[PDB]
Formats: structure tokens, C-alpha cells, sequence
RNA sequence: AAAUUGAAGAGUUUGAUCAUGGCUCAGAUUGAACGCUGGCGGCAGGCCUAACACAUGCAAGUCGAACGGUAACAGGAAGAAGCUUGCUUCUUUGCUGACGAGUGGCGGACGGGUGAGUAAUGUCUGGGAAACUGCCUGAUGGAGGGGGAUAACUACUGGAAACGGUAGCUAAUACCGCAUAACGUCGCAAGACCAAAGAGGGGGACCUUCGGGCCUCUUGCCAUCGGAUGUGCCCAGAUGGGAUUAGCUAGUAGGUGGGGUAACGGCUCACCUAGGCGACGAUCCCUAGCUGGUCUGAGAGGAUGACCAGCCACACUGGAACUGAGACACGGUCCAGACUCCUACGGGAGGCAGCAGUGGGGAAUAUUGCACAAUGGGCGCAAGCCUGAUGCAGCCAUGCCGCGUGUAUGAAGAAGGCCUUCGGGUUGUAAAGUACUUUCAGCGGGGAGGAAGGGAGUAAAGUUAAUACCUUUGCUCAUUGACGUUACCCGCAGAAGAAGCACCGGCUAACUCCGUGCCAGCAGCCGCGGUAAUACGGAGGGUGCAAGCGUUAAUCGGAAUUACUGGGC
């Protein structure tokens, strides 16, 4: 079950997540088959401090993944009607 | 939220003259109460109270280690109390440990034998019980054995301790005759069952045998109540006895304000009456809130500065009596919540040590098993884990400052010896166990000595080095190997002056400059100048350079520390100067100290110095049964004497002896006087004797 | 054991007890079809073959075996019926 | 950090000025700054080649007041810039929030411009910065964060700010207490009296 | 292996512990170890007041 | 557009030179150690050796929306204790929430630790066919019908402790056979064979044994072909040294046949062939986890696998398999061996290379800490629970970076030190003095963000047959932060509460005096010291570096000193 969550890249008491479509095995920063886009919770002003790449997570998604709920919190977001 | 109400709560200690059978009976009320099977005993080493695997091997207990159980009063085996006995041991050498622990209880029933009576080690822990006021019942044990009575340890305890006991029991049958107990206030008496069967009690009817004195002391002990207060002593007067409810709350009142000591009788061997002292200990002692509230003072003192008594609201106030040696998790604290409440890694304000703790776990003890438990309360008897600052005697509480709880107090040992591992390379593998031991034990110091190379150490008795030599050997597996501590001697001159030089210089071929000095040697009687050292200039030829004569004092100050004698310090020495040669020039006053060097060792040693022996100031009290053979013994060694004062229970005698004898001097002490004296040694004087000893150190180095 | 992997091993040893009766069922038939082969009687292994047809494919939708351990089975007992003649 | 002790025995074994005190009075009258602070300056040591580079390298780096640490990195970037490395570090020197700050003015030394910038008392664009090693951007206002002023000494060292060179950098307003950083000051623009080839050298041996 | 003594005046018996440093003595032969000075009961030279870190002298007070 | 603009030398053999020639030095770098010293802050780092043995607390549970049910807590119903028919609580009652234990399903084979083993069964690079693949997804259908236990239990008996039995039942998605199923399996076909589980949510119709049925919807199950993820297998090449290691190998290499694995295969068996590997190093021996990369280098190259990540192997040692999709399984099984702990003496339990921590080894490396608030992960429909992963914290200058230990002024050049040609020079504007400020730490007040979500109420369509149940989208309301006294801001008094270490003979930057006389001693090489020591030690003074300084260890360079670029007889 290919799912699509949060990295947790960074530094302390500075979180960078990072979207990555990983076997729902693998770690946390562990093995991914391919990262699609970054998100940061604390860019005051950096490129949308979210970044989503919707082409690609439609591949996932329609080939048969799933999606954690921050992704798809974001996702929500990034299509702009909320 | 807790088990059980404060009033079920009982805090007793069991603590008595050595194998007066304080761990058989703890084993039996252990086994009584249901938390141990098979009731074994000590000289098998199967008790379980006994763990350390010396007292396993050796059959005598060396620590106390509290336990608790479930036996109940109101309709006995139901209902259940908490009974905290701390099993001490009553070893003169252990004393602190009762020390410690009769500190921390709220009550103890005091073990007599019925062949001896009281005996010196229970004199001593009645003098212990007295400094805390401690509530106290005597249990009669061993009146199983031969030639042993009851009547008799109770006027014992009346007259010689200054006490007053009161029968509670009077026992059916002496030696083998004894079947059982007989009550003044039930006034029925118990036949307990066939051996190791005791856990029933058979109440049967009292036999006619005895029942003119039972009688006699139930109206007693009748009378003795009533004196607790007026409206017991009138509505006696009108021809009508008590009852039961209100004399054993008349006495336990009367125990309370530690008027009087109640004595029951049993034979924890042959499984008699150890039950029927349980009934004691629920009727008669306090319990931790029946007690007087505990006096908490803030960091000043005053009459009430903390009012603190058992609550679960109270703030967490405690006091941590007893560290432990535990190899695993370092250290091991017991300490009893005299209020409040605290909780598993919840903090505490080290309110002596000036530090906050915490508690990694708390766990209660059977004996040595650990019980791991979330949370301890009021009246609880616990033992902390982790917590690194604290030692024995520091009181543990919450930012809210009871911070003073009244003692500091431990004795001083006796007895000093050294120690040596297999080879001075585990100098410090030793120096380590010796710290943790040191740290464990109040009155054991390890005494890290200067004047030579040596690890001493000090204990209270040649038993207490002996558990602590092969505990150390055992639990820390480096074996140390021992011998007597070395000697202090010292150099100093009689009284006569002597008139000495030393001459050599430097730069007869262009070299750097010299030094010379003249020196006469006069001494001063020992114990003149409090400083060891004093002197008088009087350089008037040759004048040594005005930055140099402060330098040749200070130089000749080597010389004295240096001791040409044996190598020892020469203290009370003084030496003037006169004479030498300088210009003015840039002379050496290293080269003068060298000169001064010469002088020194030529005219000390031709002024005819004294090689002194540390002698010091003893003191020691001791009944007048054995002064003269103790004074026999001291006049053998060395016998230098001071004189004689008769105290209220005793006799006041110091002498002088030397350090070189006074070694092992504490055993012999107490052998010769049952243990009953009571004594320190300190110095007064260092002084002369002729001895062939004295060549030692010039043996190894020196003329 | 100290975790809820005692349940575990229970639940397997069971299923131990199971699978191995089932199996020896399925070896026994097959030992039944090899036997009637190495006889030389056609019509007797046909018969033998269909007896343990359907249990080897009852097995293998049990999982006991694999679909393809049971196609594998079916197929050299067919093969070598077909090659007694 | 900050070097702390005598600043005439720095400036008068370096010989030449480096300005450490107030340029209030005069500096010859003060310390005979010909010798050596030691006792042995009477004397003229020789000074080899390896001598001059340390005496240049300290030179640089007692005026600006940075240290071997943090002046190895100034060299490291401003090596990793394209272009020339000696150049490019006396840019990121110059460019110093103390250096700018003393060249402004608000503080008669670099002493007291550091003491300043690290009092919370400036603020780069609008944000007050305690960072003496700020390095400050072309195109930034330095607005010196009024409650800043008021204190005279900041007002006598802004007096004394002139009879120097207005540097053409700079752009300070010089009365409301700002500054514009145009551009990142060239190496023409400095005294020239310092090789900084030397340290190139010296760093890169 | 061998191990020299640096400073001045020593303390070291038969069976005293010390540590062990690198660097020869460049005239003693065969000597290739410095004995760290102020470690192990091996303590450092007494009375020094330049290079104390190195023969492991307390700073004076003063 | 930028993806680089990057290569230094000296001391040292000789009376002296030149050259080969080795030793050492300045540089960068470290899981570092130790001595001296030591203020803060941020971010990283922290048992390299004994894969040595381990106390203890935790490191894996969840699901009632699977079942029987009721251990505990209650919502509960009827009462004649209590009692003023109860607001002043007695019980039968799983009826409902909820749930101990049990059955069952899913996970436990993930996450995490270590580098012993491993020279090729591996890793990396690039391909391949002889396959599997839970949970996840697309599609297509089925989802008759019934029975047999068994747990829990109950009774009785052991366990004189722990830990088990003998009979009696009763449920389920547990299990078993028949019905059926085909583009599924076998079979050239002909032909035969194959499976399944139900639960929950609502309710208008209508029959009922108030159990419900029934029309719904949400989930779930079985089968079949795909997608994806993970995974198994094969090949070519590279992946340390030693030939003082020249032969090695009978399942050994292959053919045929049988068997086996999910899959192809000497994986195995049985014949038959006598082959196969090898100087391009077979075999043997020592050593070693590989790699992305790290330190260095100008580059080729050298050394290396600390952190973070991928792969592999391992989980007290040796061997084996059981369930399973996935193991030959760290906190599962079983046996042998060692060890440990409990034993009531009849027995039984355990495996820190998980996090903490101990003891031992070492020179050396941390608390028996805080919470799921983020991210995740397992289970669950969800709330919700577990999470020593994780997020944070505590210790240590272990490292990298930033900052301060005041700023200006000041010639009575104070004192005093030290030197001296005896006039003075230098410490030195240095301190003292004078004015200015408060960074940092200390107090006091104020205060972001990490917070996405999920709960209840509500509306829109979507659903049906119902506008009911439920997705799903908004809406309003209370809210979910360990760190935590966050970062930070502002105020409070004062310059206080905060500078050391090494070196100073040439290499090298910094020189004089006293004390020592080949003694004490220093030292990286050259050497210094035997009376005028810039070379020992101290003083003064200076030079470097600065919360570090120095030493040691270590890789590389400089070493064109293994020279392929880049050397010689
Ligand atoms: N006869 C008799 N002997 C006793 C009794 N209690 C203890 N003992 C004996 O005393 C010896 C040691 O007893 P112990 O428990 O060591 O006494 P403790 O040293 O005070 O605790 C054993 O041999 C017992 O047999 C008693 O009540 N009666």
C-alpha cells in the first residue's frame, strides 16, 4: 500500500516535511519510490511554504495508491476551494 | 486511592540484646501473618530475612530490613492491620543500624530473654529508645529454656533499666512445662498447638494452678490503668472494675505518652505466644497519627514552624533514614513518609542537601525482594531508587520547606585498622568500594591517611570491620588483606641551645653566589608556641641580603618538616641565627638553604633531640564492677592515669596511652567489662619511652 | 512467554495439528495414484486420479499448498497416466 | 571574543595607525608609536618575508577587529566568489555591520560601533540585530532605532564623523540617523595600504 | 615497553600506575614513550609556573 | 547566466658544493583521549575495545462494527433493606454503554540494534525469465444450503507454590462435505475439478415466534484477469592481501528420468557420460560487512564506512522446522550446550547487539527523563489504544558557528615590576580617575509559531422508495503542545557575575635578566646545557591562538618518497 506521508526532514524545533510516495513498510525517512513535492509549516513567506505536484499524485492515486492525511490535507488545500 | 485508613497502620521495631531471637520471632510473624511458609530459622541460614550470605553463614543479623504483613486485632485474623516491623540487629557494632531505625519508628516492642534478663546491649538500646521517646512493649522471648522466669525478667526490667513494666501475660509453665499464655485483661487463658502448628490459639479455661497469682496481677495491672486519668481512678474506687475497652485505651494512652513499658511473654521457637504479642502490638502502640504530631521546622527554628502530620493531603514530608548497597542500580534509600504523599518519578526538594531529587522507582521490601509499587503515603515505610544526592539522616520533601527535622546525630567508632588489596595497582578499585561503603554506613569512616601511604578505617568493634572486610571482599570481590595502622612519632629538642655552624661557598672559580648562615638550636617545652614553629632574628655579622633573611627562616622551615631524626615533622622547634657573609651582590639563597641545611642536620642531631611517641587522651566510663580491671589492663599497656568521678551510673575515669598500643584496645575493653563502659581516644601530648621500635623508619631511609 | 505471542503459538500449534492432517490426506491419495502407476492398471490410476483431484484442489483453495503446487501435482500424474499405456 | 587589552600596543607594534582609539586628539603624543611594545623595540627586527605576511594579515585584521576564526572563513567564501579573492574579502570586511556602522559614524571607534551594534541599540532595515557580524546587503537602510540617540556619546562620535572622508558607499543621511549601502565598496575605494595579496598568499601557502 | 620521566622529581615505585604518551627521546635508546605527567597517582612536577598544562601543574591562585 | 578560477616550500650527511637520498616541519581533517583552563547561546556528536555477562522499568498491540459472554465500571427495569412507594440503593436481569479472561481476525517477518559471519550464497553497476505478492487499486461475476466440534464455561480433580487434567455442553467471519462457478486448473483436445462470511446504520409497506423478516444503505467475504508496491531467482563486470598457497573438485560438471520449490535449477534421488574449475591465480590462508558518500588531493590517486540513507547477515551459542502472503522469526516454537533466577524439592522460567542503566574491558563515550502535541506505524468504520520509532528533554567545550567578558577619556607617563650605558627605557592609557551603555547570564512583566486535525450542532446536493442511515462539501460552537518559565519582546540595578593556554634558539612570529653548571633538565628534526644559556627553570616583556590552548593518536598532503598523468639502473 503505496502511501503518501510526511518526511519529517530538517532540523530541531524546525520542522521541513517532505512529501514522498513510499511502501507504507519502509521508514519514515526511509525508502521512497519517488518524492513529489515539499511542504514546510513554519515558511513565513517561502513558495506558498507548500508545494504539492498534482500530475504525479494523480499517477499514484489512480494506479492504485493511498494517501495519509496531511498529504491529503494539503491537497485539499492546493486545490484552492478551501 | 490508598489501601487502607492511618489508624490501620502500626510502625514497630523489634530490636533486643544479640540472638534474643529478634529474626525468629520476625520470621514468626511473618509466617503468621501468611506472607512466608515453612517457618524455618536462623542457625539452617533458611529464614528469609537473612540474605547478605553472611548472616546466612554466620547466623547473626547485621542489618535491619524493614517487612510488612496483614494480622488484625479486632476479631484477630480479620480486619487486617499493616504491622511494619524492622528487624534490627542488636550487635553493639551494628547500634547504628538501631540507632537509625529506632529514630524512625513510631514504636518497637523491645525482645527480653527469660534466662538473663536485660543485658548490656539491651541497656544500650534502651538508652537509644530514650533519646527518641520511642513507645515501647517488652516480648519475653526464650522462656522455653531451662532456669527461665518471668517474675524475675520483669523486676529486672523494673529495677535495673528504671522503668516500670506491667505484666499484659503471665505464662503457664517455665521450662517444658510452658503450654501457653495467660492474659490479665481477656483473662482467659491461650494453649497454643503442636510444633509449628501454633497459628491456632485453642482458648481454654485458666487453670486453677495459677489462678490466685494471675489474679494478683490482673488487679494490678488493673490499678496501674486507671492511673492514666481521673475518671479511670473513681469509678474503680466505687467497687467496680473496668473493662477491657477502656483499660487497653488507658494503657495505650499511658504508652503513648511513654509513661510505662508492657511486657508479653511467647517462645518464638517452640511457636508460642507470638500471636498473643500481635495482640499487643494492635492494642497497645501507636499508630502514626495516634503519635504526637511530628515536629517540622522551616529553615529557621521555632516552636511550630511545620506542623506536619500524616495526611494524603499533607505535603510530601519525609524522612530518609537508611541507604543501601545495591551493585545494581548504585544505591538503594529507604525512607519513611512522615506526611504527604509522593508518586514514582514525581520530584523532591533535597531540603539538607540543597538539591532536588527524584524517585526513579519506590518499592517496598519483603526482606530483600523489591516490591515494585506506583506510589507511597503516609506512614508508609518505602525505599527510593536513583535518587543520588541524599545519605542517611537528609529529609526529603516538596518546595514547601519542613525542611529541619531535628537529628544529625551518630557515634564514633572504636576501632581502626588498614587495609591492601592483592597489589597497589586496585589502590583505587578499594578506594571506590571504601567510598560506597562509607557513604552507606554513618559510622564507618574511611579515613584516607597522610603521614604515610596507608587506607585505614574505623568501625565500632572488631565484628563490624569483619562484615565490612569480607562484605567488601565479597560484594565488591577485592580482597584486602590487613595489619595495624602505623605509628606518628616526632623530633624535638630538650631545652639546651647549641652553638653550630656550616660553611661552604660557591664561586671560587668564577661560579654563582653562596650562602652561610650561623644557627644556635633551643627548643621549647612541648606544648609552648601553638604554632609549631617560632622565631627570633638576630643576624648582626655577615649581614645576609635584606631579601634573604625572611628566606632563611622559611628555608630552615624545610629542614624542620624534613625531621632529620626519622623523617618526622620537629615540631615546637625554634632557631636563632647570628652570623654569616654576603655583599652586595646578587647572592644565592638556595645556596643558604643548603648551608642551613648542613647546620641544621649537624647541630639537631648533636643538640640531642627526642624521638616522642604519640600518646593520647582516653576517657572511658565504665561500672564499678570492673574499674579496677580495666584500670589493670590500661596500667599494663602504659598506664598513665587521670582520675575518678562517680556519676549517676557509673564512674568517671581518663588516662593517657599510646597510639602505638591503643590499636585493637576497644575489644579488650568491652571483654573486660561485659561491654557496659563507654569511652573515646584522643591526644593529648606526644612524649618519650624507651622501645626498640623506634628504628623503623630509619631503617627504611635516613641514618 | 511475557507478550500476547502466546495466543500466537497456541493458535499455531493448532493450526500445525490441522494443516498436517490435511496434508497427509493429500499425500496419501497422491502415494495411492503413484502406487496404481507403477502397477500398470490404466482404468484403476484414472480412477485414483479423479479421487484425488478434487481433494488436491479443495487443498490448494485452502492454501495448504499453492495453486501452482496443485497444477503442478495434476499435471505429472496426468503426463505419466497418459505415458503408461 | 573581542580582543581585549591594550589597544596602543597593537597599533604602535603594527607601526602604522589602525585608528583602535578615538580619533579625538592625536596618537603620536600619547604613545610613542615607533617601537615595539616591548622593552626590546629599540631594537629593529628584520622581518622576513613570513614576517611582513603575519604583520600584514594582523594588520588587517586588528583594524577590522575580526579573529583567525571566522577571518579563515572570510576567507573561504569570498574565495568561493568569483573573482578576486583578495577583493572580494575586503568587501565582506567592509561590509561588517560594525565597519558600516563605525564608517557611518554613531560610535568614534570600532570599539564602540561593536559595543552599540551588540547593545541591541541599531536596527538593520527595521530589525533591531545584536550581531556584530551581521553582513549587511546592498540597497539596506541602517536606522539606527531612536532611543538609540540621546546618550552624547553616539551624538560627540557622529560630530567627530566628519573631517573623514564621506565614503563613496555610504550615503549616510547624517542627521536622522540612517544610511543607504549603495553598493559593495570596491577595493579602490579603500586605503590601499593594505596588500591584501599578502593574505591571499599567506592563507593559500 | 619502556616510557620516560619527563619533569623534574618523580614519585613512582614499583607497582604505581601511569599513562602513556607518544614521542621518543631522540638520545635515550630505545626509550619511545613519554610518561603523561598528572595522571594516575603519577602526579605532575612540583613547583612550576611556565607550561603547567604540559607536566600538569594546578594554576596557582594567587 | 553560476555550477567553479586551480598545483608553493624549508631544516637536515659536507671544510664547502651539487645530486640521488631518507627523517622531520609548517596544512586540512577526527565518534577522539589527556593536562591546563572554561561564560553563554544555537546546531550537530557521543562505548571505535569485550558479538562480554546482564539486575530492573518499559520497547506491540488492537478489533464488541466477528462470537459466546459479563471479570471490573456503569446506563439501566421491579421490589416489601435502605426507606419520606425510594432523590434517603436489597438483588435477579448482557436488556445497553463498556469490557477482564476466552475463541476468532489483522499485526507481530514492520519499525529498532549490531557488524560477529561473509572474498561471494554478498554489494554496486547494467540487463534477463523460469515466479510470488496480505494490506492498496481497476475490472468481472458469485455471496445456495447444512452440519460436526471446541474455547469461554460448568462440575470434579491435581498444582502440598507456580503450573495442569477427567467428563458435560453452548456460539462465530473458527472448521468440513455436497449445490454452483469459468476467458480459472489439468488436459492437444475430449473430458473432468475447483471456492465463499457475514456484520453494522436507518425505516416507510406488510407478516409477526417483538427475535425479526422485509425495501434500503454502509462495510465485509469468495473466485478470476490486470495495475502498483514489496520480493524470490539468473547472468556479465568490479568489488582487499599472501604463490613463503600450484593444483583443486565425485553431486564434483553435464546428459536422461523421477521427485521438489511459488518459481528455473544436481535443490534431491537414480542411472549414464568424464568431465569442470586454473597462472586473467584455481584451491588454501589471513583479513573485511558492501555502497551512496566522508577525510584528504589541483587531478589521477590514498585512506576510510563515525553520522544520515539503500542492500545484506545476525538476535545467549549449534540445529531444525510450525503458522503464515511474507520467517526458517530479537522481545514466537522445539532440541542440544553454557549461564542465570524462582522452587514448597515433585518442577519452572530467561536471553538488552531495543531504549534507558549496571558490572567488566578501556584512555575513552550520556538519564534507570518527558508525551504521543507533529510526523508516522499497527488495529479499528470511526472516535480511540499501543508506539524507549518518533518529537523533545537531561549530561559532556566532543565538535561547527555566533556573542560577551565593557566603550570613550585620560601624563600626576601614578605606584610597582623588570631592564639599564644610571640620565632613563618599558609595563602604559594600561590600571586609578572621569562620562556612556546593559549585549550575555540574573530577576519582573508581556507573548508568536510549531495545530494539521478530530467532537458535537447545522445546511447543500449524493443515496434510497424515504428530504430517514451514511458518505462527501461548507457552515457555527468548545477545543487537542511534551518542549515550556519556548523563540522572542519590553522593563529592573549595576561594569558588576565571566580569559586562558601555548610559544619566544634555526625551521617560525616573538628577547633580556636572575637562578643552574654536560648536574637539574628541554626537545617535532638541527641540537642546548661542562661559568657570561636569547635553547633548562623562574622573573620581566613580547608573539600566536583565543572558550579555548597544548600534547598524543590517526588519514592524507607537502612525499616526483611506488612516479598511470609523475621517477630511475
Ligand atoms: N530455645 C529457644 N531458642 C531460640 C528462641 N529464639 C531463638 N532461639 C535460638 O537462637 C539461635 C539464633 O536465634 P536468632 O534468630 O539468631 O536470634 P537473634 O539473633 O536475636 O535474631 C537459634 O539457634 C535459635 O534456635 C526461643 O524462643 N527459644
Amino acid at each position: 500500500m503505496v502511501t503518501i506521508r510526511l518526511a519529517r526532514h530538517g532540523a530541531k524545533k524546525r520542522p521541513f516535511y517532505q512529501v514522498v510516495v513510499a511502501d507504507s513498510r519502509n521508514a519514515r525517512n526511509g525508502r521512497f519510490i519517488e518524492r513529489v513535492g515539499f511542504f514546510n509549516p513554519i515558511a513565513s513567506e517561502k513558495e506558498e511554504g507548500t508545494r504539492l505536484d498534482l500530475d504525479r499524485i494523480a499517477h499514484w492515486v489512480g494506479q492504485g495508491a493511498t494517501i495519509s492525511d496531511r498529504v491529503a490535507a494539503l491537497i485539499k488545500e492546493v486545490n484552492k476551494a478551501a | 486511592a490508598r489501601t487502607t485508613p492511618i489508624a490501620r497502620y502500626r510502625n514497630i521495631g523489634i530490636s533486643a540484646h544479640i540472638d534474643a531471637g529478634k529474626t525468629t520471632t520476625t520470621e514468626r510473624i511473618l509466617f503468621y501473618t501468611g506472607v512466608n511458609h515453612k517457618i524455618g530459622e536462623v542457625h539452617d541460614g533458611a529464614a528469609t530475612m537473612d540474605w547478605m550470605e553472611q548472616e546466612q553463614e554466620r547466623g547473626i543479623t547485621i542489618t535491619s530490613a524493614a517487612t510488612t504483613a496483614f494480622w488484625s486485632g479486632m476479631a484477630k485474623q480479620y480486619e487486617p492491620h499493616r504491622i511494619n516491623i524492622i528487624d534490627t540487629p542488636g550487635h553493639v557494632d551494628f547500634t547504628i543500624e538501631v540507632e537509625r531505625s529506632m529514630r524512625v519508628l513510631d514504636g518497637a516492642v523491645m525482645v527480653y530473654c527469660a534466662v538473663g534478663g536485660v543485658q548490656p546491649q539491651s541497656e544500650t538500646v534502651w538508652r537509644q529508645a530514650n533519646k527518641y521517646k520511642v513507645p515501647r512493649i517488652a516480648f519475653v522471648n526464650k522462656m522455653d529454656r531451662m532456669g527461665a522466669n518471668f517474675l524475675k525478667v520483669v523486676n529486672q526490667i523494673k529495677t535495673r533499666l528504671g522503668a516500670n513494666p506491667v505484666p499484659l501475660q503471665l505464662a503457664i509453665g517455665a521450662e517444658e512445662h510452658f503450654t501457653g499464655v495467660v492474659d490479665l485483661v481477656k483473662m482467659k487463658a491461650i494453649n497454643w498447638n503442636d510444633a509449628d502448628q501454633g497459628v491456632t490459639f485453642e482458648y481454654e479455661d485458666i487453670p486453677a494452678d495459677m489462678v490466685e497469682l494471675a489474679n494478683e496481677w490482673h488487679q494490678n495491672l488493673i490499678e496501674s490503668a486507671a492511673e492514666a486519668s481521673e475518671e479511670l481512678m473513681e469509678k474503680y474506687l466505687g467497687g467496680e472494675e473496668l473493662t477491657e475497652a477502656e483499660i487497653k485505651g488507658a494503657l495505650r494512652q499511658r504508652v503513648l505518652n511513654n509513661e510505662i513499658i508492657l511486657v508479653t511473654c511467647g517462645s518464638a521457637f517452640k511457636n508460642k505466644g507470638v500471636q498473643a504479642m500481635l495482640d499487643a502490638v494492635i492494642d497497645y502502640l501507636p499508630s502514626p497519627v495516634d503519635v504526637p504530631a511530628i515536629n517540622g521546622i522551616l529553615d529557621d527554628g521555632k516552636d511550630t514552624p511545620a506542623e506536619r502530620h500524616a495526611s494524603d493531603d499533607e505535603p510530601f514530608s519525609a524522612l530518609a533514614f537508611k541507604i543501601a548497597t545495591d551493585p545494581f542500580v548504585g544505591n538503594l534509600t529507604f525512607f519513611r513518609v512522615y506526611s504527604g504523599v509522593v508518586n514514582s518519578g514525581d520530584t523532591v526538594l533535597n531540603s539538607v542537601k540543597a538539591a532536588r531529587e527524584r524517585f526513579g522507582r519506590i518499592v517496598q521490601m519483603h526482606a530483600n525482594k523489591r516490591e515494585e509499587i506506583k506510589e507511597v503515603r503516609a506512614g508508609d515505610i518505602a525505599a527510593a531508587i536513583g535518587l543520588k544526592d541524599v545519605t542517611t539522616g537528609d529529609t526529603l520533601c516538596d518546595p514547601d520547606a519542613p525542611i529541619i527535622l531535628e537529628r544529625m546525630e551518630f557515634p564514633e567508632p572504636v576501632i581502626s585498622i588498614a587495609v591492601e588489596p592483592k597489589t597497589k595497582a586496585d589502590q583505587e578499585k578499594m578506594g571506590l568500594a571504601l567510598g560506597r561503603l562509607a557513604k552507606e554506613d554513618p559510622s564507618f569512616r574511611v579515613w584516607t591517611d597522610e603521614e604515610s601511604n596507608q587506607t585505614i578505617i574505623a568501625g565500632m568493634g572488631e565484628l563490624h570491620l569483619d562484615i565490612i572486610v569480607d562484605r567488601m571482599k565479597r560484594e565488591f570481590n577485592v580482597e584486602a588483606n590487613v595489619g595495624k595502622p602505623q605509628v606518628a612519632y616526632r623530633e624535638t629538642i630538650r631545652q639546651k641551645v647549641t652553638d653550630v655552624e656550616g660553611k661552604h661557598a660557591k664561586q671560587s672559580g668564577g661560579r654563582g653566589q653562596y650562602g652561610h648562615v650561623v644557627i644556635d638550636m633551643y627548643p621549647l617545652e612541648p606544648g609552648s608556641n601553638p604554632k609549631g614553629y617560632e622565631f627570633i632574628n638576630d643576624i648582626k655579622g655577615g649581614v645576609i641580603p635584606g631579601e634573604y633573611i625572611p628566606a632563611v627562616d622559611k628555608g630552615i622551615q624545610e629542614q624542620l618538616k624534613a625531621g632529620p631524626l626519622a623523617g618526622y615533622p620537629v615540631v615546637d622547634m625554634g632557631i636563632r641565627l647570628h652570623f654569616g657573609s654576603y655583599h652586595d651582590v646578587d647572592s644565592s639563597e638556595l645556596a643558604f638553604k643548603l648551608a642551613a641545611s648542613i647546620a641544621f642536620k649537624e647541630g639537631f642531631k648533636k643538640a640531642k633531640p627526642v624521638l616522642l611517641e604519640p600518646i593520647m587522651k582516653v576517657e572511658v566510663e565504665t561500672p564499678e564492677e570492673n574499674t579496677g580491671d580495666v584500670i589493670g589492663d590500661l596500667s599494663r599497656r602504659r598506664g598513665m592515669l587521670k582520675g575518678q568521678e562517680s556519676e549517676v551510673t557509673g564512674v568517671k575515669i581518663h588516662a593517657e596511652v599510646p597510639l602505638s598500643e591503643m590499636f585493637g584496645y576497644a575489644t579488650q575493653l568491652r571483654s573486660l567489662t561485659k561491654g557496659r563502659a563507654s569511652y573515646t581516644m584522643e591526644f593529648l601530648k606526644y612524649d618519650e619511652a624507651p622501645s626498640n621500635v623506634a628504628q623503623a623508619v630509619i631503617e627504611a631511609r635516613g641514618k | 512467554n511475557i507478550k500476547s505471542a502466546k495466543k500466537r503459538a497456541i493458535q499455531s500449534e493448532k493450526a500445525r495439528k490441522h494443516n498436517a492432517s490435511r496434508r497427509s490426506m493429500m499425500r496419501t491419495f497422491i502415494k495411492k495414484v503413484y502406487a496404481a502407476i507403477e502397477a500398470g492398471d490404466k482404468a484403476a490410476a484414472q480412477k485414483a486420479f479423479n479421487e484425488m483431484q478434487p481433494i488436491v484442489d479443495r487443498q490448494a483453495a485452502k492454501g495448504l499448498i499453492h495453486k501452482n503446487k496443485a497444477a503442478r501435482h495434476k499435471a505429472n500424474l496426468t503426463a505419466q497416466i497418459n505415458k503408461l499405456a | 571574543a573581542r580582543y581585549l587589552g591594550p589597544k596602543l600596543k597593537l597599533s604602535r607594534r603594527e607601526g602604522t595607525d589602525l585608528f583602535l582609539k578615538s580619533g579625538v586628539r592625536a596618537i603620536d603624543t600619547k604613545c610613542k608609536i615607533e617601537q615595539a611594545p616591548g622593552q626590546h623595540g629599540a631594537r629593529k627586527p628584520r622581518l622576513s618575508d613570513y614576517g611582513v605576511q603575519l604583520r600584514e594579515k594582523q594588520k588587517v585584521r586588528r583594524i577590522y577587529g575580526v579573529l583567525e576564526r571566522q577571518f579563515r572563513n572570510y576567507y573561504k567564501e569570498a574565495a568561493r566568489l568569483k573573482g578576486n579573492t583578495g577583493e572580494n574579502l575586503l568587501a565582506l570586511l567592509e561590509g561588517r555591520l560594525d565597519n558600516v556602522v563605525y564608517r557611518m559614524g554613531f560610535g568614534a571607534t570600532r570599539a564602540e560601533a561593536r559595543q552599540l551594534v551588540s547593545h541591541k541599540a541599531i536596527m538593520v532595515n527595521g530589525r533591531v540585530v545584536n550581531i556584530a557580524s551581521y553582513q549587511v546587503s546592498p540597497n539596506d537602510v541602517v536606522s539606527i532605532r531612536e532611543k538609540a540617540k540621546k546618550q552624547s556619546r553616539v551624538k560627540a562620535a557622529l560630530e567627530l564623523a566628519e573631517q573623514r572622508e564621506k565614503p563613496t558607499w555610504l550615503e549616510v543621511d547624517a542627521g536622522k540617523m540612517e544610511g543607504t549601502f549603495k553598493r559593495k565598496p570596491e577595493r579602490s575605494d579603500l586605503s590601499a595600504d593594505i596588500n591584501e595579496h599578502l593574505i591571499v598568499e599567506l592563507y593559500s601557502k | 615497553v619502556t616510557s620516560y620521566i619527563g619533569g623534574e622529581g618523580h614519585n613512582l615505585q614499583e607497582h604505581s600506575v601511569i599513562l602513556i604518551r607518544g614521542g621518543r627521546v631522540k638520545d635515550l635508546p630505545g626509550v619511545r614513550y613519554h610518561t603523561v605527567r598528572g595522571a594516575l597517582d603519577c602526579s605532575g612536577v612540583k613547583d612550576r609556573k611556565q607550561a603547567r598544562s604540559k607536566y600538569g601543574v594546578k594554576r596557582p591562585k594567587a
